[PDB]
This record gives structure tokens, C-alpha cells and sequence, in this order.
């Protein structure tokens, strides 16, 4: 007795006429504020052919907990075509977020070993550390030359060069010097070619290959141009270490780094190794950089909160006696507020699974190999999932209700396939934030509500001004 | 760690222990009787979020690679 396929509400078949209307009506950089509309109009469930691509959307904590239920054991997300067409067109070596299932497997289990297990994890502490102690001082320079007190600025780009440090720092363990104040350009055009491939993805992501080359000829060559750089300089930054270890050729016993573990003892040959560098340093610099400054914005508008997360880390510094490994086990409301910036601002838009096993959600059959995507961010904002949901409020991810909660923190994604940098990700903005909410104060002057804009990766539509005063 | 038993011992459970011990799935989930619960060390916040999107979920359940 479940309805069939078709009978799921949707605009109408017509990808074509679809996109036509989504372009028109919204527009391409405003995809989330789409999904939102859309379940308002349709409910909890929808289909949406966009120009080739056809996917059914999901909302409802419950349904998402079915779909995770039934993941196989090498789950596929959605491809961006314009990622996969450069790759292939131009035979760059694919890491794990490229390939599939034994292949992916293959990658993951070796990659897991190095990033994900928390005995290589403790060894981040300290090289994270470092690079947000450096940032600290950064800020404590510039109020000094200020000479008023306090700092104010949008520091949106220097965001994006601790992010770059802490990523190569973990990987190379050497100091790319991104926090000095005169910086290398090559590591700044590496920086600015990230932004550029993502920025450059968004006109191309309903059409298939043959069509955007057409029709997008400017973003297409803009984006392999973007994708160039970033090979090329992982390249060279992989390359050289290679030679580098044979040329200093001691064994070390003190920490040196991911790569230094992958090439010394890994199942991963060279090019699959180089090929996970690439891609470990590309995921690495905008998405804690742009999750980090809405925290600091969240933290300005919300002054109270900010008020107990950093009582809450002095507390935990004390008690610790210093120790950043004791510490971080002290600090769960800090955690919580992390929990609580994806929630409200989500890195990406939706997570997505194509079904191994025909699949029922909400009465309706949904065959294999359909592509269901989870919206994130429309999850986030829906005040039947969230008690006031434009409110920051990290509490209600301790709440001892534990159906609160129930699969609503999903900014990581979920399973075997969730996102590889979690670890480092959350180990590097909680020793960012432990380090900011020791050292300063948080305010915006003339705060006005920042809204949201889909550049493949969901950023701030427009600056944001701190002022930074010492605490 | 009980994963480990189960991976040299040669056991049953499909696509148990996904990840590999590494902390980064749920499917190595297991419910432990109240005598051996409150033996095994305090429950890192990072285990606490993998539970939390475990599907059936207990408040006597761990996750099996952590457990010595
Ligand atoms: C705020 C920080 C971040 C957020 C919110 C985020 C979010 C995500 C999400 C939602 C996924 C898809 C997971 C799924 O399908 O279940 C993902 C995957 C991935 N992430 Fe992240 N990410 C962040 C940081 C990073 C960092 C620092 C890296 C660099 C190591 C990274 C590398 C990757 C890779 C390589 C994948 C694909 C993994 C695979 O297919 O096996 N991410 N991330
Ligand atoms: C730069 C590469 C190597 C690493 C990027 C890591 C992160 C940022 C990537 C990996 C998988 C990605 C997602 C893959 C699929 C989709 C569905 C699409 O309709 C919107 C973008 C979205 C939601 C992507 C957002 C960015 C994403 C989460
Ligand atoms: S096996 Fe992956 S979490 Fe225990």
C-alpha cells in the first residue's frame, strides 16, 4: 500500500523548464532559500528534476534516520560534474572524495588511520595550537597599531590564511608562515584558487558536461584555471617533501606530521597518497574559515552567550591546570555552540545518498539508485524540528531530552563516508575558539542581519565587521 | 578492543565495525548490562555524538571500538 514514485509532489518533470523556473524565481546563488520554499509548498517530501539530475528531498530527522538506516557499506553522495569533467578530461589523480566503492574503500580505511583515529588525532593539539596562538598575537599587533584599544575589521582573508596554516600545518608539519605579516604570494595564489574553483562550480552544477561547455565556455575555463593552481601547488608542496625525507633521512620519533605517517606506513601508494594531499588541502582552507567567522558573528549577537562560553573556558584552562588534551574533554558547551553555528550555518546545503535497496519514506516507494538529498540547512531553520530556531542557543544540544536532538546534528555528514576532516575540523575551531574567548571580546558595531549565498559551499552574502577588544 | 575480538575471532554481524576502530561510524554499536557499564571509563564527547545518530539507541550502549 505505499503510493508509487510519481505520486511524491513535484514542480512537474520538465528538468529543463524547472531550472528555467528555479533561475528565474530565486536564482542559482540562493539554492537553500529554494529548498526552503519548496517544502513550504509541497511538505516534507518533494521530487525535483533540475535539468538532468532528479532527486527526492527530505527534511523530517525521522525520514533522514531511515535513509541512514538502510546505507550500504560503500555509500555514493552527488558528484559535482564540473569537478568530475575536470579530473577526467585533464587525468588528475582522483582521492576518496572522487571514487567509489572498493576503490573509496581503499582510500578511506588507509586515510582514516591518519586523520579520523583518535590515536593519531591527540598528536593535532599541538600543531593547531600554535597556528591559533599565532592568529591571537596577529590581533594583539594590530590592536597595538591601531592605538585605540581595540581592532576592527573584516577578517574574512586573514580567516582564510590561519585556515591554510592549520591544514598544512597538520599535514606537513612545517609553518607555511601565513600569519607573519609579509606573506608568501604562491601559498596566497594557492588561498585565492580555492574560493576561485568553488565560486566558479556554481554556474555550472544542473547541466551536464556537454552543456556547460557551451553555454558557460568563460566559467569553465575560469574553473580548470582554478583547479590548475591548486594540483599544481600541492603538487610541488608533496614532491618536495618526498625528496626532502630521503635528503634528512633520520628516523623520528617525535611527531612530524600526516603526510610523514601515509608515506612511512601506509597501504596507499604515492599517487593515491598525493591525490588525498590535494584534496585534504583544498577541503581545508574555506570551510572552517567561513563556519569560524559565523561563530564570531554568532558570539557578537548573542553577548550573553558569549559571556558563558568564555567563562565555561576559563573554568576549563584552570581546572586542566594548562593542559590543551585535559582541556578540550572540559568545554562541552563550547562544542555545543559549534554544533549550534552548522545547525544554523550549514558548510553544505544538503547531504545526498543514492539508494543500494528500494526505500520507504512517508508512504512512498522510492526505488534504488534514486538520489535522496537531506536539506541541512532547510532542517536547521523549520521551527517544528528546532524550539526557536533563528535563536543561537547551544544549551539545547545538551538537553537530557534526548529526542531533541535526535539525528539534528548532521553538519558532518553521517557514517563510514562522513566528512573525512571532522576531526581536524572541530579540533581546529575549538582551540581557535578557547584561544579567541581567552584573549578578546567579540562585537560587531552596527550589526544587521547577514544572510546566506550558495558559492558550492554556503558562505556570508556580505562582509562582516568584528571589533576585537582585549580581554 | 571488542572490535578486534569480533574482526580475529571471525564473527556473524554484517558490515560491523565499518570504519575500522577509528571512532568514525556507529556500526561497531553494542548494549552492555549495568555491572560492566559503569566499569568502563568516561565516554568522550566525540563517542557521545556518533551515539547520538546511532539508530536504536540505548542509554547502557557503547561503541565497540572504544571499549578495552
Ligand atoms: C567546518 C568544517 C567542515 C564541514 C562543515 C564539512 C562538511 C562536510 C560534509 C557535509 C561532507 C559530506 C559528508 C557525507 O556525505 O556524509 C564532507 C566530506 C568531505 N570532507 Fe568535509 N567539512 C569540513 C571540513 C573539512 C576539512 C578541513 C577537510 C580536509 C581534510 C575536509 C575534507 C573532506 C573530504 C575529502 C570529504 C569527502 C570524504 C569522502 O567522500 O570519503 N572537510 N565534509
Ligand atoms: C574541495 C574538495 C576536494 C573538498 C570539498 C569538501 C566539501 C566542502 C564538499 C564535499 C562534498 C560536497 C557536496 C557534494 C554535493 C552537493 C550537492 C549539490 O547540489 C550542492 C553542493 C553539495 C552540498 C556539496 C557541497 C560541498 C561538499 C560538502
Ligand atoms: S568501528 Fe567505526 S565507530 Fe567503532
Amino acid at each position: 500500500s505505499p503510493r508509487p514514485f510519481n505520486e511524491i509532489p513535484s514542480p512537474g518533470d520538465n528538468g529543463w523548464l524547472n531550472l528555467y523556473h528555479f533561475w528565474r524565481e530565486t536564482g542559482t546563488h540562493k539554492v537553500h532559500l529554494h529548498h526552503v520554499q519548496n517544502f513550504q509548498k509541497y511538505g516534507p517530501i518533494y521530487r525535483e528534476k533540475l535539468g538532468n539530475v532528479e532527486s527526492v528531498y527530505v527534511i523530517d530527522p525521522e525520514d533522514v534516520a531511515l535513509l541512514f538506516k538502510s546505507e550500504g557499506p560503500n555509500p555514493e553522495r552527488f558528484l559535482i560534474p564540473p569537478w568530475v569533467a575536470y579530473h577526467q578530461y585533464y587525468q588528475r589523480p582522483i582521492g576518496v572524495l572522487l571514487k567509489k566503492s572498493a576503490a573509496w574503500k581503499k582510500d578511506r580505511v588507509a586515510l582514516n588511520q591518519e586523520v579520523m583515529a583518535p590515536e593519531a588525532t591527540k598528536n593535532f593539539l599541538p600543531l593547531l595550537d600554535a597556528v591559533s596562538r599565532d592568529f591571537v598575537s596577529v590581533l594583539h599587533r594590530r590592536i597595538k597599531k591601531a592605538g585605540s584599544g581595540n581592532y576592527s575589521g573584516d577578517i574574512s582573508d586573514d580567516l582564510f590564511r590561519f585556515a591554510f596554516e592549520s591544514i598544512t600545518n597538520v599535514i606537513f608539519g612545517e609553518r607555511q608562515g601565513m600569519l607573519e605579516e609579509v606573506v608568501n604570494p604562491e601559498a596566497q595564489r594557492f588561498i585565492d584558487a580555492i574560493y576561485q574553483m568553488f565560486h566558479t562550480s556554481v554556474p555550472m552544477l544542473n547541466l551536464p558536461p556537454d552543456l556547460f561547455r557551451l553555454f558557460r565556455t568563460k566559467t569553465w575555463k575560469d574553473h580548470v584555471a582554478a583547479w590548475d593552481v591548486i594540483f599544481s601547488k600541492a603538487d610541488i608542496y608533496t614532491q618536495n617533501f618526498y625528496w626532502e625525507l630521503r635528503q634528512k633521512g633520520s628516523v623520528h620519533h617525535d611527531y612530524r606530521g600526516i603526510l610523514y605517517r601515509l608515506l612511512g606506513d601506509s597501504k596507499m601508494s604515492f599517487e593515491d597518497i598525493k591525490a588525498n594531499v590535494t584534496e585534504m588541502l583544498a577541503g581545508g582552507v574555506d570551510t572552517t574559515s567561513m563556519t569560524l567567522q559565523w561563530h564570531l558573528y554568532e558570539m557578537a549577537r548573542n553577548l550573553k552567550v558569549q559571556d558563558m562560553l568564555r567563562a565555561e573556558v576559563l573554568a576549563a584552562r584552570h581546572q586542566a591546570q594548562g593542559d590543551m588534551a585535559t582541556m578540550l574533554q572540559l568545554v562541552p558547551l563550547l562544542k555545543a555552540s559549534i554544533k549550534e553555528t552548522l545547525r544554523l550555518h550549514p558548510i553544505s546545503v544538503t547531504l545526498q545518498r543514492y539508494l543500494v535497496n528500494d526505500l520507504v519514506l512517508r508512504d512512498y516507494m522510492i526505488p534504488a539508485k534514486t538520489l535522496v538529498q537531506v536539506a541541512i540547512y532547510a532542517l536547521g531553520r523549520e521551527p517544528t524540528f528546532f524550539f526557536d530556531p533563528e535563536n543561537f542557543d547551544p544549551t539545547r544540544w545538551l538537553s537530557k531530552d534526548k529526542n531533541i536532538t535526535y539525528f539534528r546534528n548532521l553538519g558532518f555528514g553521517w557514517g563510514v563516508r562522513q566528512c573525512l576532516g571532522r576531526r581536524i575540523a572541530e579540533l581546529e575551531m575549538t582551540i581557535f575558539l578557547i584561544n579567541m574567548l581567552e584573549n578578546f571580546r567579540v562585537e560587531i558595531q552596527h550589526l544587521s542581519d547577514v544572510g546566506t549565498t550558495f558559492n558550492l559551499i554556503l558562505m556570508p552574502e556580505k562582509p562582516i565587521s568584528f571589533t576585537f577588544w582585549p580581554f | 578492543s571488542l572490535l578486534d575480538v569480533v574482526v580475529e575471532n571471525n564473527l556473524d554481524i554484517d558490515g560491523f565495525g565499518a570504519c575500522e576502530g577509528t571512532l568514525a561510524c556507529s556500526t561497531c554499536h553494542l548494549i552492555f548490562e549495568d555491572h560492566i557499564y559503569e566499569k568502563l571509563d568516561a565516554i568522550t564527547d566525540e563517542e557521545n555524538d556518533m551515539l547520538d545518530l546511532a539508530y536504536g539507541l540505548t542509554d547502557r550502549s557503547r561503541l565497540g571500538c572504544q571499549i578495552c
